[PDB]
């Protein structure tokens, strides 16, 4: 099958080839959890051919590892359940049993990189195991800050910007189009009350109103709901419909939501601008429910788009098969064709991260490496010092572990035969700022940038006086005759005009009196 | 001494132990590059106490037929370090295979053996996560000692997790019955600038919103009194409360972070207010050295009670005697322990230690598991089923229903596996020139308060409701953190306001006219 290919050394791989929101953790009846049962993930298995192409390419490619045949092993980790066994296997010799040893200075493991889990929980529930034996990982699509803490995690690295960037990028496009009155929607999970705390710490300072917060439950889309959680779902439905801040974020797992938007078509909502997390601003799936098209704007922030060539004609031990993948990416492969590689490539840069690593530790010269027995040890102390192009990009991780990459903003787009997942500005996260936004088509009745506001600027000699918490919202009063708005010094409080002056109803000055 | 030998015993089944019982220096602190075993060669005093603690209460369990007749019930310990790698280091050695030091990655595991039958956990709530995510998959039933965090009871995620303590989650719910009983209904919350006050803010937060208590303000304090970016924030928070026209305020800290900002009010004349205390604050010693805590005012909370061990100390005494006999060696875990001499090992530590309650809860894990055992093998009172050696899952099956004893006190896991103990009510009586923590009242499930002990510093009742509800005369003019209360105000004549249940008064028209607080206006 696809999930083995024997070499001199053997990457390890750990996919969400299946996927359920509520996955069994622990042991079932004994035997490990098989992951075949939850349903099927066709993103993972486009990011698992990644993984195989870009493997591929290393083997064929005379120049970056000659004379030795990388091989790679793949486990699918069905969401955050099917943990720990992976990595005992990857960890254990070859008859299958880990020595519990003092010291592993001098152990060899089967494999000696791991390209690591897609998400932060799993993230971390491996390199606790891993930052034991100090064996190098590599993660592609982890955002969470906490796993920049190299003293807690010293094994850990990553070829995408970090949350802070992504919220970042959110917050400078909101302040653009000056989106001063938002909604945020958050999952039940860590990723989502994390992400929205995030976004909470910096939505305050740079002057921006997050109107309410709210808890999406963590429903699951093969199963039938019941009458409360729909009761659930219409009274968030409401809530949105209720509120005058028609910008609405959304920080869930990709799964949850198919539920969550049917009703909200099934309650004729419409009018708004969707704000998507890296979690499903990329989604095939819930892309395809075409009527999404009536609900508003849909924007999301991700990775940037880098083309890999030739990689589409390529697409064409428990927990290593997969019978759905193949007939269910079929049924996708033309929608994903017109979309270029965006996560793809932080796999295919994770792989060539290693293979450099590789090639430099065995003391590599063009005409053959000196092949040798290679701790894994060593081998993150050399993925810390590449530095190299692999398509017009420079790839090279920060004292902190994570490759700078551009994030990108992307509009979705139902008009098939053009790319689905359009680009619309560019992020710099080593510049920190927003750039180069390009023409957006809004739901607008024609095309006006779409506003959402607690508050309309007060006329000339108005002064403010504040609503409630949020310091977005606020009620104008005229300083009356003999006072005036001096705007220069203080909007909250007038001032009071010269004993040889007076002011009109609605001014700024006053004037010179009889 | 002979004392890192004794903490390994031989036995039908072995319960292995996780204990703060060593550390590393400062120094180790470093990103590692390379695979070497932790230099955990820095000794540490409470580790060793709860360390015998368990062996004292296998001892008992070994001696008394009441449990377990017939066989021997063993167990060997290893030291967290505080570390992560070291505890991951001692659990994977817990599930090796029995007779080897290795773990098995196989696909099922029907007829496979870890040497340990239960692991009594660690001491914190970070290493309570790492191991649970662990031994959880093998569905090793662990019981901790003292791990408080809220999310740890989550059977989700942590099938086979258990604990001898409340979680924050039970003191919270404490500190709401106490704010509804007296109609507190209109607060300020205050945290630590760390993980743990974070943490019950979040957790008083959504209480309070639950039960229709109205948080007028959140903010933070630093247990520091070193940079501008404390003493800032530190003043700030104490103008805030105050324009809040707030009365009664809610702290989650370490005791220094409150009397840091008390000392700062000292100087400054604070207005008094009712406070109320986590225990990690009540704790009154190094607070009471304010010379005019006086100027605060009411200060309450609630405090964890237990049947504390009568005969503990001469345990201890005893057999660190014992292991100062060199002929004793006829009857590394610990760099340190075997040199730590009687003399400053002696009670003085032990009675400093207000901690004794964890030596309680320890001595009660172990029984909890002896229990557990002796229910699975379905024991009689002279007999056991000992016809096959049981398995970790098994264990489990039996420990989610079960009653178990720790002297006088008696104990049982719910179905989120914590175990449900009592609370003190306590006010902080600074009155009489020598302080009191006088208790006046208990929380069981319900506040039984005994309000005839009750000072108040002016005789009587504290107040701070706030308006939910307006007259029909009154607009509902919304305020607080979360928009829960409202302030009413009168309509004004000249204006009409309409049905009540509409938010805003509008102009009354030229030929009619209105007074104040009418609904609509007259001709």
């Amino acid at each position: 099958s696809d999930f083995y290919l024997p070499g001199d050394y053997l990457l390890g791989g750990l996919f969400s080839l299946h996927a359920n929101m509520k996955g069994i953790v622990h042991l079932n009846f004994l035997q490990v959890p098989m992951c075949k049962e939850y349903e099927v993930k066709v993103i993972g298995y486009n990011l698992m051919q990644a993984m195989r192409f870009a493997v591929e390419e290393i083997n064929n490619d005379s120049s970056l590892l000659p004379g030795v045949l990388l091989g790679y092993e793949i486990v699918d980790v069905c969401y955050i359940s099917n943990n720990v066994q992976p990595v005992l296997y990857f960890l254990a010799h070859e008859d299958n049993l880990l020595p519990i040893q003092e010291d592993y200075s001098n152990y060899s493991s089967r494999v000696v990189a791991v390209i690591g889990p897609d998400n932060s929980e799993s993230v971390m529930t491996v390199a606790n195991f891993l930052s034991l034996f100090l064996l190098p990982q590599i993660t592609y699509s982890a955002i969470s800050d906490e796993l920049r803490d190299k003293v807690r995690f010293p094994a850990l690295l990553r070829t995408t910007p970090s949350a802070d960037h992504h919220i970042e990028a959110m917050v400078q496009l909101m302040l653009h189009f000056r989106w001063n009155w938002i909604i945020v929607l958050v999952s039940n999970d860590t990723y989502g009350r994390d992400n929205g705390q995030l976004l909470g710490e910096r939505v305050a300072r740079r002057g921006i109103c997050i109107a309410f917060q709210e808890t999406l439950p963590t429903l699951q889309p093969n199963q039938n709901m019941t009458s409360e959680e729909r009761q659930r779902l219409v009274t968030i439905v409401d809530k949105l419909q209720q509120s005058t801040a028609r910008v609405v974020v959304v920080f869930s797992p990709d799964l949850t939501l198919y539920h969550f938007f049917n009703e909200v078509l099934r309650q004729n909502f419409t009018g708004a601008v969707w704000i998507a997390s890296e979690s499903w601003a990329i989604d095939p799936v819930l892309h395809n429910l075409t009527e999404l098209r009536h609900l508003g704007t849909f924007l999301g922030i991700t990775i940037q788009s880098v083309p890999i060539p030739g990689f589409s004609e390529f697409r064409e031990t428990c927990n290593q098969e997969c019978d759905n993948c193949l007939n269910a990416t079929l049924s996708f492969n033309t929608i994903l064709r017109l979309s270029g590689e965006r996560v793809v490539y932080s796999v295919y840069s994770a792989v060539y991260a290693v293979a450099h690593a590789l090639h430099s530790l065995l003391g590599c010269d063009k005409s053959t490496c000196t092949k040798r027995v290679v701790y894994p040890w060593q081998l993150l102390e050399e993925i810390w010092k590449v530095n190299f192009t692999l398509l017009d990009h420079q790839i090279f991780f920060d004292p902190q572990g994570d490759v700078a990459l551009h994030l990108e903003i992307v509009q979705w787009q139902w008009d098939r035969s053009q790319n689905p997942f359009q680009s619309v500005a560019s992020y710099y996260p080593l510049q920190r700022q927003l750039k180069n936004i390009q023409d957006i088509s809004w739901h607008t009745i024609n095309n006006t940038i779409p506003m959402s506001m607690c508050s309309k600027r007060c006329q000339s000699g108005q002064k403010k006086k504040p609503v409630g918490i949020h310091v977005c919202c606020f009620e104008c009063i005229d300083c009356l005759p003999g006072t005036f708005l001096n705007h220069t010094e203080d909007e909250y409080e007038c001032q009071a005009c010269p004993n040889n002056e007076w002011s009109y109803q609605s001014e700024t000055s006053c004037f010179k009196r009889q | 001494l002979c004392l890192s030998q004794q903490f390994k015993a031989q036995g039908d089944y072995i319960l292995g132990g996780l204990f703060p019982l060593g550390s590393t220096e400062e120094a180790t602190l470093n990103q590692r590059t390379q695979p070497n075993s932790i230099p955990c060669n820095r000794f540490s005093p409470l580790g060793l106490f709860l360390a015998m603690a368990m062996k004292m209460a296998v001892e008992e369990i070994n001696n008394g037929s009441a449990l377990l007749p017939g066989l021997r019930l063993g167990y060997d310990l290893f030291d967290t370090c505080s570390e992560p790698v070291v505890t991951m280091k001692s659990s994977l050695m817990f599930l090796a295979k029995v007779g080897s030091q290795s773990i098995a990655a196989y696909c099922n595991y029907t007829q496979y053996q870890p040497r340990v039958l239960a692991v009594i956990g660690p001491h914190s709530s970070e290493l309570a996560l790492i191991t649970g995510k662990f031994f959880s998959f093998f569905l090793m039933p662990q019981v901790s000692y003292s791990a408080s965090m809220d999310r740890l009871s989550d059977r989700e995620t942590f099938p086979s997790f258990f604990r001898t303590v409340p979680s924050d989650r039970v003191q919270l719910q404490a500190v709401v019955t106490l704010l509804q009983n007296f109609s507190w209904n209109w607060v300020a919350a205050l945290g630590s600038d760390d993980d743990y006050g974070r943490e019950g803010l979040s957790i008083f937060s959504s209480l309070a919103n639950a039960r229709g208590i109205c948080i007028a303000h959140e903010g933070l304090v630093p247990q520091h009194d070193t940079s501008g970016q404390q003493l800032g924030k530190v003043l700030d928070v104490l103008r805030q409360v105050n324009q809040s026209k707030v009365q009664v305020v809610v702290l989650f800290a370490s005791a220094r972070a409150v009397y840091s900002l008390f000392s700062y009010s000292i100087h400054h004349g604070l207005s008094p207010k009712v406070w109320v205390a986590s225990e990690s604050w009540l704790t009154s010693d190094l607070v009471m050295t304010l010379p005019n805590i006086a100027r605060v005012g009411t200060v309450l909370g609630f405090l964890q009670r237990g049947a504390l061990l009568p005969e503990f100390s001469h345990y201890v005494e005893t057999h660190l005697a014992l292991a100062a006999d060199p002929a004793f060696c006829a009857s590394q875990r610990c760099p340190r322990c075997d040199d730590i001499m009687l003399q400053n090992l002696s009670s003085g530590l032990l009675q400093n230690l207000q901690l004794h309650h964890q030596i309680f809860a320890t001595y009660a894990a172990v029984y909890s598991v002896a229990q557990a055992l002796h229910n699975t093998l379905q024991c009689n009172v002279s007999h056991c089923h000992v016809s096959e050696h049981v398995l970790p899952w098994q264990l489990l099956e039996n420990m989610y229903n079960m009653s178990f004893h720790a002297r006088d006190l008696t104990l049982q896991f719910d179905a989120e596996g914590n175990v449900d103990m009592e609370y003190d009510l306590k006010m902080w009586v600074w009155q009489s020139p020598t302080p009191v923590l006088h208790t006046v009242g208990t929380f069981n499930g319900t506040l039984q308060l005994q309000q005839s002990k009750m000072y108040w510093p002016g005789n009587q009742v504290p107040v701070s409701q706030c308006s939910r509800q307006c007259k029909d005369g009154q607009v509902r003019r919304v305020k607080g953190f979360h928009s829960c209360c409202y302030d009413c105000v009168d309509c004004k004549a000249g204006s009409y306001r309409k049905h009540p249940d509409d938010f805003t008064c509008t102009p009354c028209n030229q030929d009619q006219w209105s007074p104040e607080k009418s609904t609509a206006c007259l001709p």
